[PDB]
């Protein structure tokens, strides 16, 4: 009325691993969104990392050919 | 170098969602074992009364 | 060995072990249940 | 003067950047420690018992 055998002991050594995790994780959706919120910012400083790059290298490689063309002309 | 600095956090973070989903699915396991035993016990203890 | 070396050590023998009161440490245990159910102890 | 005093200036705003709030690890910090002194007593209760 009131309520195999290394079954119960995992099950108890499981919910006392459980129990160890006394950190709040009810807000785990939040959680996800800010994580997916963050790797999208990540992704984009990424492709800003890239198009800086980019940007380096592609500007001096043209204006060299910019003045070697125009200069002769 | 602030990014990988803060990426000891975000693997932090990454551990305590996997950690607690897999704890999530062991304490949902662990209940069903215990049911499972306890029906077993009460089955038992009908028997022996 | 803690465990081992303190409950050697803790077992005169007779009046160690029995000065002690029960109620007292049922309340030492509840309240020591009671801080570890929301210490969450780390090395952070 | 102008070149070391730019890069005086761009290294004190990096040192500043670096160790902006410098409150909120010592929060953790001391958080950490209020739960350890709980764990240890709770250790001292359980070594009681």
């Amino acid at each position: 009325e009131d309520l195999d055998t290394y079954r119960e002991r995992s099950k108890q050594l499981n919910e006392k691993f459980q129990e160890l995790r006394k950190k709040v994780n009810p807000n785990i959706m939040n959680m996800i969104e800010n994580v997916e919120k963050k790797e999208a910012a990540l992704k984009t400083m990424i492709k800003t990392i890239e198009k800086d790059k980019m940007k380096i290298q592609e500007t001096i490689s043209k204006l060299n050919e910019y003045k070697r063309e125009t200069l002769v002309k | 170098l602030l990014t990988e600095e803060i990426e000891p956090k975000l693997e932090k973070l990454r551990n305590e969602k996997r950690m607690f989903l897999e704890f999530q699915s062991t304490q949902t396991d662990l209940e069903k074992t215990e049911r499972i035993v306890v029906s077993y016990e009460y089955y038992n203890i009908k028997h022996k009364h | 060995e803690s465990e081992i070396k303190d409950a050697e050590t803790s077992c005169l023998s007779e009046d160690e072990l029995r000065e002690l009161d029960v109620e007292l440490i049922e309340s030492k245990i509840n309240e020591l249940s009671y801080y570890v159910e929301e210490t969450n102890v780390d090395i952070g | 003067m102008g070149q070391i005093e730019n890069l005086n200036e761009v290294c004190l705003e990096k040192e500043n950047r670096f160790e902006i709030v410098d409150r909120e690890k010592n929060s953790l910090e001391s958080g950490k420690e209020t739960a350890l002194e709980f764990l240890e007593k709770e250790k001292q209760l359980t070594l009681l018992r």
